[PDB]
RNA sequence: CCGGUCCUAAGGCGGGGCCUAAUAGGCACCCGCCGAAAGGGAAACGGGUUAAUAUUCCCGUGCCGCGGGGGUAGGUUCUGC
RNA sequence: CGCAGGUCGCAGUGGCAAGGGGGACCUGACUGUUUAACAAAAACAUAGGUCCCCGCGAGCCCGUAAGGGUGUGUACGGGGGC
């Protein structure tokens, strides 16, 4: 499932070091962290890039936006976006409403 | 009214002009008759349009998608911030205009 | 000598104190804000725990406020009473509707912002109480306060959530972000010391010790401080 | 020092010169003004370094061979 | 000047003298070009290298010259302009 | 071409009336081609000097720079030099 | 069209960037002729992209190809004389690299 | 024209004020200053010379800052092309 | 970098330079730190776990006082134990 590994992934640079259980969590964490996400600007599919923990960048559009710490999207954040952004959304629903 | 299928067919058969700086140019040029502008454009460009397309006296119709869902609904694979349409050939996409 | 450590940490020596000159500024509300501003930019802080954003009102006064989870560079934000209760916006906190997820929350008008400043974390608005200008908030903590109706918000939850949840793998990772902090790294348990150097040094085999009272006196209020209960049993007479 | 390459440009400072240095070559003439500021040099053909060391004699510039 | 030297804020450069010799010379680092007050981009037509402060760079002929591109000054006078 | 810049100054300064100027870029022409072209041929790069030498051929009729032609004549004797050395040694 | 024979526009872009001028001509899909009279606005009379001017809601009423002197006397016809000298101002404290990706 | 000298850093000192039985003791506040011969930062290179100095003397060729004279572009209601 | 052939020595990484290896138990997870001058360790630290004091005019600590540190901070936080 990954490049090299059956299952260490993007933890294989630890080694055999720090327990299964740790290198587990960095794991869980690192495959959607590194991963491609949605720009919520441009939505498009890109690797987007993490300039600090919660500051991410679209190197499409060039949205620069604050997000979670290690995924640009927490569960929470994505519930009270603003609104400015949530325009496909807006005219899908008067799209619907409308014919 | 199918938006996408409409679209190919105004593609295929009229004439549509695809692209941003495509569009600009039939507005402040040309004499397009509908414009569509995808809901994701970025404030500049939407103001821009909006206001060039006032200027002519043209109507915008947003779409309720992407650009990258507007591109799917025209048969590309690619992005369409925005499209105008100076001949609808042999669909009726000028009934999005009311 | 004798003074142990927590007695030396208010000395403010220098291994105690936080080196704030490493960041551009206090992340605070300044008085008179009104009108429409723009965020300019959106910066890592060393030693705090959110994204800071700046933000340029339209009378050109800069300042900085926790970035809210989704703000983006050339936002246009509202403060003000007139505000509507959108995502970055700064409101007076008896405009704010009930139910909405607020942070950097003023207890008094004008202290700048106390409450729900840690990535991650928000203030819920609970209730109104107009009739002595006091708004209900529920704190991350779960505390639930009043504070000053005139006081101000902003909407949103705090970005850089789930900082926490992805262990510091590694004594040198922690040290590189203890060094951007005031914290003293590493700490020594009391038991690892001699007698002169802790309560809890000393015997052939070391051990803890009980609580001890609030009157404590200072060196001598270590360990567990007055402590309703320990263990899990503590826990369970919370809940 | 500079380099100058026209000699209608070349002669507006050779004319001010406190001396002007000759180095002959086989196939070119340095020619070498040597004002205040600055030592201004320009190559020409043997034959056009004739005609400006003439000139510059009739206007009383120093020409020196070095 | 010994310290100073061992420091890198001056570039080492060897070179050879008429007279034979390879020296090194401690020369001066150069300095940053103008950027963009909006993107943070060095500015067409003064980003040349410049190696001491006090030397006129001259600005390209527009209106705010050196103090934004010409993208950041189209658009700002776009919005203005309907504005 | 690589001198094409100090071409339209010339035209330009000529048309406004400034001889001073005209002189000045007249000689940055000048340098333009010689100092590039000699370059070229000190580093043995003779295909790029000879084409600076030709469109230095070009302006000088152009301009009637007599010190271009003489510039030119000693940098190709110098070229045909190199390459007799060239063949010579093949 | 938008951009045509005596439509009021500013230049973007250029050494006469911020300044008022008229279209008088149109050359093709990419460029048009304006002259914003110099005396006038200080934009002398060429040609110009498109790309280059943004149009600007007042027109006025002139024939293709007219010359200095015929704009001159249509502005003070329309009273847009002393709007023709004032220069644009930006706003540059408002744009963010957003707007210039 | 090589360094100091200038600048500010972590920090420090003095006056005022507040504290103190009191001071030569303390410093959150106001004002000023100090704080780097490895940070920032104007401008010099080659050759020769002495028993012993050498980017310092001598020769040659320059650079920086400040000020002035002449010429020129330009200006002289208004704007350079 | 490879192939074919010839050939010498006791010895061809010829000097120089340059891992002995394997099985198992106890113990501390690991890298790190320590008794300057008899102890380098199984001791200390550590990431991780868990409990306590605390909503900030707090909690804890320093100062005779004026005042101060944590704090340019705010529970995904500061402090205190194991
Ligand atoms: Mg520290
Ligand atoms: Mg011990
Ligand atoms: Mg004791
Ligand atoms: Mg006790
Ligand atoms: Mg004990
Ligand atoms: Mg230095
Ligand atoms: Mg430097
Ligand atoms: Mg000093
Ligand atoms: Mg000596
Ligand atoms: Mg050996
Ligand atoms: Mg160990
Ligand atoms: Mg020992
Ligand atoms: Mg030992
Ligand atoms: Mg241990
Ligand atoms: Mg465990
Ligand atoms: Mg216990
Ligand atoms: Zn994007």
């Amino acid at each position: 499932p990954f490049s090299h590994t059956k299952i260490v992934g993007p933890a294989g640079r630890y080694g055999a070091r720090y327990g299964m259980g740790i290198r587990r969590k960095v794991t869980t964490i690192e495959v959607k962290q590194r991963g491609k996400h949605r720009c919520p600007s441009c939505r498009s599919l890109v690797r987007l890039e993490r300039l600090a923990f919660g500051i991410w960048h679209c190197p499409k559009c060039g949205h620069t936006f604050a997000g979670g710490a290690y995924v640009p999207q927490t569960i929470l954040g994505k519930t009270i976006a603003p609104e400015e952004l949530k325009g496909v959304e807006a005219e899908k629903a008067k799209w619907k409403e409308a014919a | 009214i199918d938006i996408g299928r409409e679209l190919q067919v105004a593609i295929n058969t009229g004439k549509v002009i695809i692209g941003l700086r495509e569009t600009k140019k039939s507005l402040l040029t040309g004499a397009p008759k509908l414009v569509i502008i995808a809901a994701n454009a970025p404030r500049w460009a939407r103001e821009d349009i909006e206001y060039y397309a006032k200027l002519a006296g043209v109507p915008i119709f947003t779409f309720p998608g992407s650009s990258i869902e507007l591109g799917a609904a025209a048969k590309r694979p690619h992005k369409i911030m925005a499209l105008a349409v100076v001949d609808p050939g042999q669909s009726e996409i000028l009934k999005l205009v009311e | 000598g004798k003074r142990i450590l927590v007695q030396r940490r208010g000395r403010g020596g220098s291994q105690f104190r936080s080196p704030s000159w490493k960041r551009d500024g206090p992340v605070r509300y300044p008085p008179n804000i009104s009108g429409r501003g723009i965020v300019v930019e959106i910066l890592h802080e060393p030693g705090l725990n959110a994204p800071v954003a700046k933000i340029r009102m339209e009378n050109g006064v800069e300042f900085f406020n926790y970035a809210a989870e989704g703000l983006y560079v050339g936002q246009v934000i509202q403060v003000g009473p007139d505000a509507p209760p959108a995502v970055g916006n700064v409101l007076p906190l008896g405009k704010i509707p009930e139910g909405t997820m607020v942070f950097n929350v003023e207890k008094r008008f004008g202290d700048g912002g106390k409450f729900a400043r840690s990535g991650g974390t928000y203030a819920l608005v609970i209730g109104q109480r107009p009739e002595e200008n006091k708004t209900i908030v529920r704190l991350p903590s779960g505390r639930v306060i009043e504070v000053d109706a005139r006081g101000r918000a902003t909407i949103g939850i705090v970005a850089g959530g789930g900082r926490v949840e992805k262990p510091f793998v590694k004594a040198g990772k922690k040290y590189h972000r203890a060094r951007a902090k005031s914290w003293k790294y590493p700490t020594v348990r009391g038991k690892a010391m001699s007698p002169y150097a802790h309560p809890h040094g000393g015997g052939s085999h070391q051990k803890g010790g009980t609580p001890v009272p609030k009157t404590a006196p200072p060196g001598q209020k270590v360990g567990f401080i007055g402590s309703r209960c320990t263990g899990r049993g503590c826990v369970r007479a919370r809940a | 020092p500079k380099e100058i390459f026209l000699v209608e440009l070349w002669k507006k400072y050779g004319e001010k010169a406190q001396v002007v240095r000759v180095k002959r070559y086989e196939d070119f003439v340095k020619l070498k003004a040597r004002l205040s500021g600055y030592l201004y040099t320009i190559r020409v053909p043997p034959d056009k370094a004739e005609q400006l060391i003439s000139e510059l004699k009739a206007k009383n510039v120093k020409v020196e061979e070095v | 000047p010994r310290p100073a030297y061992r420091s890198r804020s001056l570039r080492r450069v060897k070179v050879k003298t008429p007279g034979g010799r390879t020296v090194v010379h401690y020369e001066k680092r150069a300095k940053g070009v103008p950027k963009c007050a909006v993107t943070g981009q060095p500015l067409g037509g003064m980003n040349s290298k410049v190696y001491r402060f006090g030397i006129s760079t001259r600005a390209p002929s527009r209106p705010y010259g050196g103090v934004v591109s010409h993208k950041v000054l189209a658009r700002a006078i776009r919005y203005a302009v309907r504005r | 071409p690589l001198c094409s810049k100090w071409e339209s100054l010339i035209t330009w300064a000529e048309k406004g009336g400034n001889s001073y100027k005209a002189l000045e870029f007249r000689e940055k022409l000048v340098e333009c081609i010689v100092y590039t072209a000699t370059e070229k041929v000190k580093k043995k790069k003779l295909d790029e000097a000879e084409e600076l030498l030709k469109y230095g051929k070009e302006v000088a009729k152009k301009f009637n720079i007599e010190e271009l032609n003489f510039h030119i004549a000693l940098l190709e004797k110098e070229i045909s030099k190199i390459r007799q050395r060239r063949a010579q040694a093949q | 069209k938008v951009i045509d024979v005596g439509r009021v526009v500013v230049k973007v872009l250029g050494r006469e960037a911020g300044r008022k001028a008229v279209v008088v001509d149109i050359v093709d899909e990419n460029y048009v002729v304006i002259t914003g009279p110099k005396s006038l606005s200080g934009v002398r009379r060429r040609r110009v992209n498109i790309n280059h001017i943004e149009p600007t809601d007042k027109k006025i009423e002139i024939k293709k190809g007219a010359s200095d002197e015929e704009v001159l006397k249509a502005l003070e016809a329309a009273g847009l004389v002393e709007y023709m000298k004032e220069r644009v101002k930006p706003k540059l404290f408002e744009i963010t690299p957003a707007d210039v990706k």
